[PDB]
């Protein structure tokens, strides 16, 4: 899944 | 489209130019930031890349403020003369006009301020390019249509 | 006979100012994927103008976030290019 | 599906972050003198990031500020474009 | 690779020209702006833009003019253009009685407020401070 | 004699 920076 | 003569930066230099990555991808425990799975991966793919275009690339890992800070300056004392452009690329995390060295964090404008025309003569008149990957805040982008 | 301090920076954000940007576990944050993918593609024969604009249209487009949270489920992203070039860059000749 | 909601958005500031922006009493600003003349030349024919460009260019060395006070004597000033952009735009055809 | 510019309407242009300001603000007059306006009015008609000049906006009178323009039907334009002349400091504009954010005058506009501007190009040019720091120059 | 906005 796809994680924020 | 068509190439206009004296509206382009000239290119004809010795070399192209450095090309400074950073890749931080740990952090300290106390910062509250998580490791950033996947950056290396992107570290891999942009050097090769800017390698490919005719830069002179350089990959620091997991830097401090101060190491980013330093690193930076020194780079902009150093003689760029027979390059055509500068280039820099960040990778880490971030907030609104800042990003993040493993110690903590640090404003974007002082990281590029050492390349102004003033403080950095021999990239006067030459492109200085800055790609940011990290967040700028913590609003999300639910899209339309 | 002088020049602005501040001239002749270019700054590629991979998102607009107060945002997330997106970055995957297994191939990287979206914006640097699609930088290396139309650079590859294209970096010796477009303007840098024009190498961001198709970064900006790709990140917009090709990507969409997938997570177990329904806050960060489905969101979207789009780069965000600050000029203050002079001239029309190309990266040969 | 989608499409950001922030994205086809362009930004064309007379100057950059926390500087200031000049204008003459008798010609006007300087960001909009060297955008119109830039406009009623080319207006119908270059792509818009290529048109600000030239401004910016134009901006940064056709002036340098007037004045008395020796504190605000021949200062510069660079324009600044902000571009959420996603295709290359032309005012025809 | 280019936006589609088949449209009857290229699309309209809103300027704000402000120049009076109240004294409260503690402003002064912008000479010179009108100027500026005239020339921007025609070279934006040039271009093929329906262009109407606003004066001396008070801020509710800008954010309702950006909002109502954004309430339009924009189904038959290639885009939008806006234009901002006044004094203004870090993320804000003036009007002749006092400030407004920048960001709320264009909010209006995103994708998921104005379903007929999507994927349509929205144009923003704005001539005002942005701050009180100065450029030396250089050599 | 130029003037900032």
């Amino acid at each position: 899944l796809d994680e924020s920076x | 489209r068509d190439r206009v003569p004296t509206y382009q930066y000239n290119m004809n230099f010795e070399k192209l130019g450095k090309c400074i990555i950073i890749n931080n991808k740990n952090f300290d425990k106390v910062t509250g930031m998580g490791v950033r799975n996947g950056t290396d991966k992107d570290a891999e793919a942009l050097f090769k890349c800017f390698r490919s275009l005719g830069f002179d690339v350089i990959v620091y890992n997991d830097c401090s403020c101060a190491k980013m800070q330093d690193l930076l300056k020194k780079a902009s004392e150093e003689d760029h003369t027979n390059a055509a452009c500068f280039a820099c690329i960040l990778l880490s995390h971030g907030e609104e006009n800042v990003i993040y060295g493993k110690d903590g964090v640090t404003p974007i404008k002082d990281l590029t301020a050492h390349f102004r025309g003033d403080r950095c003569k021999t990239l006067l008149e030459k492109p200085k390019l800055f790609f940011i990957q990290a967040c700028r805040g913590t609003e999300l982008d639910d899209g339309i249509q | 006979y002088k020049i602005p301090v501040e001239a002749d920076f270019l700054f590629a954000y991979s998102t607009v100012p107060g945002y997330y940007s997106w970055r995957s576990p297994g191939r990287g944050s979206w914006f640097v994927q699609a930088l290396c993918s139309i650079l590859e593609e294209h970096g010796k024969d477009l303007e840098i103008m024009q190498i961001l604009t198709r970064v900006n249209d790709r990140v917009a487009r090709h990507f969409e976030s997938q997570s177990d949270d329904p806050h960060f489920h489905e969101k979207k992203q789009i780069p965000c290019v600050v000029s203050m070039l002079t001239k029309e860059l190309y990266f040969s000749q």
